[PDB]
């Protein structure tokens, strides 16, 4: 079912993001 | 039952409608103040940040009033709106320049751009609740407006035919209504010569509102048509040419006359701004706001329960007048919409109380200074 | 000009100057929300800086937006009137849930956001934020929801009694696929469409060798976010094709490379049934016969009301009528083609253009290369192309519909003369042409200051 899907995606997408840009933050 | 669902709908719109004059009205009466209260830059600023927060939660009210006629009355959101269709244009076209007005008056530092915007702010805040106004007069009156035999609508007037004196007697009554709750939000909203200002134009707005009030009540008592709904099925289908309508002179009247509690609803109409100024002079804002709330929630209860059973009378055709009983959605779709209704509108006005909760404080000169290449 | 078609025009040129502004708002949001999120996460102040700059710019795009949507939800009443009618009982459910779950949450909520920076905690600023996200993609959940329904109507029924579409199930509204995968498409598209806005600025920046901290940390979050939002895009691009294949053989027959109009002519003849039938139910009757052979043919009503345009006459259909219509029932395959195209192959260059920004962000190498930035810079204008080519695909692709195979778009229409849509065309284009010149020249003007003006 495609907006539980959403649901778990966006948050995973804004998760995803947030770490990268935490572990690469130091190298910037 | 139906019967229910379609009565608790009809109530359900009459309080959208409320609660978009007490939200987003004072948004509208303060865009027309605007020139009146702020006579300088700063000022202006002042009175446009005193709404600046909260105006779109506030507008999406009167998007609901749209999307609640559409999903429960979805007769009345086609006939309404395509009959007054130039009337809307004018609304869509003067509230564009809100949320323009809002984010971009301060971007340009521009004499020319900011009284371009400012002039748009008050266009936006001006001729809605104004052609608001003519449209419910309009629907007193009764609307030019036919259905065919497969419902499909025709409409027989134009915009000028709603320009006749009385639907322009409630435009009034209904911007007087809006500036006065600007007014009192201006109240609570702010300090100094705006606040000064403001309160005059409460005085004022709510004078010109009982004026207006009492003339057209006068007016639909003794000079107005009213329709009579002489059999529907209130369980029925909602299908308007199964009923039997007369359009008899006084018939208006017949709510209260029957029912003398009906006429607790007009007296808070009438007699709310009155209170409303007495809390302002009182020194009370917050009493006054409550007033100016309970003078729409009376001014538009009043309209819909003499109107009542009627929604959308129609002056071609008497058959094809609208009524809470036909202009309906289906019992599974009013039953499903006033489920989820019960459920978010609490929801909606916890966390629009929240917002303001966390929001209140009073727009100063200071304030300003303090932030002035955030806000507005 | 017909007068209808000036109102088709006319949602046409409002609902696509809405959705110039949409779909960055959709995904510039949750670029908000990440850059919010990391300065909670890490307490580096430049990301609340971004928060606050990219803000801003999102402010400047949510004002139109706000009021081109306005435009939008009366449109249906003013020009609309027999299709609001007709479909309301289950049509103006998703845009009251819309009006009540979403929009309330991000207009109460944005407000918040750009003045509550100091009047909320820094958690509560970001929940605010989240709120702001989360209200705006909902309200792409319930409009969406309810132009799925225009594609693929579930969980409907004709009503004799009130001669219109009625509600039959909620849950096969809320559920219908088509819906469930127009929303995660599109929602994706706007992300996509964030992403690129931010990165394309910020390789501006990085050209120019200006605002490099800021620059180089919103290319990163651009370039992760729009990686992740370009490969969901796509792959719920599939899944879109896969549904309107299902349900619409026109936007299928698109993809394919261009039946359907021979196996109308059958639908014409029970559609003409069923309106002949469907008047004598308009006339009160209701013999047992009649509503029997109603029920029977009531799955061609919208045929019927297809052949009314083209035989006035519907007791007695002429062949050149029965062909006009066979013709009038399926669009132009041309313009859906090119839109499908437009948008698939614009969205295999974004697909290129984030896997290399996100190589240069993951190697720490952002500035290395010129051309990468310049390629980002000029990448700017493709999420817009792609997803206006989508959206003519999909609304010119259920084309002659407005409820596919339910409402014709010239039965949809309201009581409306060419003198009034002359006017509502007029005053809409000349004040969005003066709106969309000043928006784009203030985004223009702030974009270019840049963070270390605010
Ligand atoms: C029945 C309806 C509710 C009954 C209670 C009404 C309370 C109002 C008045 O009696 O109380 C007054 C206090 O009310 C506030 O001052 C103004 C808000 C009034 C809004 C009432 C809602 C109207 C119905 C809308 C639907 C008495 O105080 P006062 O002596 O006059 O002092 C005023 C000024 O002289 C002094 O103001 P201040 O002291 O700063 O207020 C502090 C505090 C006190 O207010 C009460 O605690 C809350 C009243 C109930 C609120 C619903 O309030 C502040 O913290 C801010 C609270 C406001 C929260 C939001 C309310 C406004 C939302 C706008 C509507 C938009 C969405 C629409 C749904
Ligand atoms: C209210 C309710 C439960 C349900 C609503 C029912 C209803 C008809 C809803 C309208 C639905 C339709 C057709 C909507 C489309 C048209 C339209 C305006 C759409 C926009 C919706 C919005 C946002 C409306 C906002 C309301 C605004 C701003 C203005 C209209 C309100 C006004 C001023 C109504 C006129 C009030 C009036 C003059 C009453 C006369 C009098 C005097 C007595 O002094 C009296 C004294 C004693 C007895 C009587 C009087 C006495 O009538
Ligand atoms: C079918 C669907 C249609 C819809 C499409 C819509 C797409 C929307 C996107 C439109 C933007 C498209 C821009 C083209 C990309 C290349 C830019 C470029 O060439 O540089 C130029 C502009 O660059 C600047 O100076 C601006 C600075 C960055 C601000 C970005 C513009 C914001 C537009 C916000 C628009 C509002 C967006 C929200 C509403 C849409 C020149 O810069 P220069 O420094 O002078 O260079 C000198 C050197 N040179 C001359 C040799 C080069
Ligand atoms: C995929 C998302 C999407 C789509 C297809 C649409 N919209 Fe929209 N709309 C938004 C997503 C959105 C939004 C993201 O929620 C907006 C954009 C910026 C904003 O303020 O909210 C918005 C704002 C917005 C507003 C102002 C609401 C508010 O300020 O609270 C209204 C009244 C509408 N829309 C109505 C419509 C209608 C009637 C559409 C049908 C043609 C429509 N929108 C298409
Ligand atoms: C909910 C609902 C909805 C929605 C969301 C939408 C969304 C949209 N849209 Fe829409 N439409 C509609 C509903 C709608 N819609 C309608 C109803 C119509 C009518 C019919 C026709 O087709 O016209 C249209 C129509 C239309 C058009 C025209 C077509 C023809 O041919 O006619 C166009 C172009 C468009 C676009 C668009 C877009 C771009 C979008 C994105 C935003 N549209
Ligand atoms: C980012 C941008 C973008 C992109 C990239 C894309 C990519 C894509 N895509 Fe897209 N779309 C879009 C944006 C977009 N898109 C839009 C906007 C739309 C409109 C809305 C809907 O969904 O409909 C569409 C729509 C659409 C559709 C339809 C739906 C309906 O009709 O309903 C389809 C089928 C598709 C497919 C696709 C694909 C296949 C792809 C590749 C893989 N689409």
């Amino acid at each position: 079912m495609w907006y539980l899907l959403w649901f778990v995606g966006i948050l995973l997408m804004c998760s995803l993001s947030t770490l990268v840009l935490v572990w690469l933050d130091p190298r910037l | 039952d139906y019967e229910t669902l379609r009565f608790i709908w009809w109530l359900l719109i009459g309080v959208i409608l409320v609660v978009f004059m007490i939200s987003d009205g004072f948004d509208m009466g303060i865009g027309c103040l605007l020139p009146l209260v702020a006579r300088n830059d700063d000022e202006r600023r002042i009175v446009i940040n005193s709404v600046g927060a909260h105006w779109e939660g506030n507008q999406v009210w009167l998007i609901l009033a749209g999307g609640a006629l559409f999903a429960a009355w979805p007769r009345v959101y086609a006939a309404a709106f395509s009959g007054f269709y130039v009337a809307m244009i004018l609304v869509l076209c003067s509230l564009f320049f809100r949320p323009l007005a809002f984010d971009y008056r301060g971007k340009i530092a521009d004499a020319r751009w900011r009284k371009m915007w400012d002039a748009g702010l008050v266009i936006g805040s001006l001729v809605p609740p104004v052609v608001f106004g003519i449209a419910f007069g309009n629907l007193l009156l009764g609307v030019p407006f036919a259905f065919t035999p497969q419902l499909r609508v025709e409409y027989l007037g134009s915009f000028w035919q709603l320009l006749t004196p009385f639907p322009l007697l409630c435009g009034l009554l209904s911007l007087g209504m809006v500036i006065l709750q600007g007014g009192v939000w201006l109240q609570l909203k702010t300090v100094g010569v705006i606040h000064l200002r403001s309160q005059l134009a409460t005085k004022r707005a709510a004078l010109l509102v009982m004026l207006c009030f009492l003339l057209a009540g006068y007016w639909l008592w003794v000079g107005i048509d009213g329709f009579v709904l002489l059999a529907q099925d209130a369980n029925g289908p909602s299908n308007p040419l199964m009923k039997l309508v007369a359009v008899l002179p006084g018939a208006w009247m017949n709510n209260f006359v029957e029912s003398p509690v009906l006429w607790i609803f007009p007296l808070l109409g009438f007699f709310c701004p009155l209170l409303t100024v007495m809390a302002i002079y009182r020194g009370r804002p917050g009493w006054g706001f409550l007033m100016a709330s309970l003078m729409q929630f009376g001014v538009i209860f009043t309209a819909g329960i003499t109107l009542f059973p009627f929604v959308m009378p129609s002056s071609v055709s008497p058959i094809s007048s609208l009524t809470l009983w036909d202009s309906t959605s289906s019992q599974l779709t009013l039953s499903i919409m006033l489920v989820i209704v019960l459920i978010f509108l609490p929801i909606v006005l916890l966390y629009t109380l929240w917002s303001y909760y966390k929001m209140w404080g009073r727009m100063t000169t200071e304030t300003l200074r303090r932030n002035e290449n955030e806000l507005y | 000009w017909d007068v209808i078609d000036l109102s088709r025009w006319q949602f046409a040129l409002t609902a696509l100057y809405h959705f110039l502004f949409v779909p960055l708002t959709l995904g510039l949001i949750f670029l908000l929300a990440i850059m919010e999120t990391i300065y909670v996460v890490t307490g580096k102040t430049i990301y609340r800086d971004m928060t606050r700059f990219w803000g801003k710019l999102f402010g400047i795009n949510f004002a139109l937006g706000v009021a081109t949507g306005l435009t939008m939800e009366f449109q249906f009443g003013t020009n609309w009137s027999f299709y609001s009618n007709y479909v309301g009982d289950i049509f103006g459910a998703p845009l009251a849930m819309e009006a009540l779950m979403a929009f309330f949450l991000e207009s109460t909520f944005v407000g918040l956001f750009f003045f509550g920076w100091q009047r909320l905690n820094k958690y509560q600023h970001l929940l605010v934020t989240w709120l702001v996200a989360f209200g705006s993609n909902l309200s792409a959940l319930w409009i969406l929801n309810a132009n799925g329904w225009m594609q693929y109507p579930t969980g409907a029924h004709f009503d004799i009694d009130t001669l219109r579409m009625e509600m039959t199930s909620f849950s096969e509204l809320v559920f219908n696929p088509v819906s469930q995968v127009k929303f995660v498409h599109t929602v994706m598209a706007g992300y996509v469409t964030g992403a690129m806005f931010i990165m394309a600025i910020s390789a501006w920046y990085l050209l120019r060798g200006r605002e490099r901290n800021v620059a180089l940390r919103s290319f990163a979050i651009g370039s992760v976010f729009g990686t992740l939002a370009i490969i969901g895009t796509l792959q719920l691009g599939d899944s879109s094709a896969y549904e309107v294949a299902q349900v619409q053989p026109v936007k299928l027959a698109a993809m394919e490379g261009e039946n359907l109009m021979a196996e109308t002519y059958p639908r014409l003849q029970r559609g003409r049934m069923a309106w002949l039938l469907m008047q004598e139910i308009s006339q009160g009757n209701r013999e047992p016969h009649v509503l029997q052979a109603f029920r029977g043919l009531e799955g061609d009503l919208g045929y019927g009301m297809l052949l009314s345009r083209y035989a006035p006459d519907m007791n007695h259909v002429t062949a050149a009528q029965y062909q006009a219509a066979m013709r009038g029932a399926i669009p132009q395959v041309a313009p859906v083609f090119w839109s499908f195209r437009i948008m698939v192959g614009c969205g295999s260059l974004l697909l290129l253009v984030m896997l290399i920004a996100l190589v240069q962000t993951l190697r720490g190498k952002i500035d290395q290369h010129r051309w990468v930035l310049k390629m980002a810079l000029w990448s700017l204008p493709l999420p817009w192309i792609a997803i206006e080519a989508g959206w003519f695909m999909t609304e010119f692709g259920r084309q002659p519909w407005a409820i596919q195979d339910i409402l014709p778009t010239y039965s949809a229409h309201s009581a409306l003369t060419t003198g009034q849509l002359a006017f509502s065309l007029i005053m809409i284009v000349g004040l969005y042409t003066l709106f969309l010149i000043a928006e784009v020249y203030l985004m223009q003007k702030y974009a270019r200051l840049g963070p270390s003006a605010m």
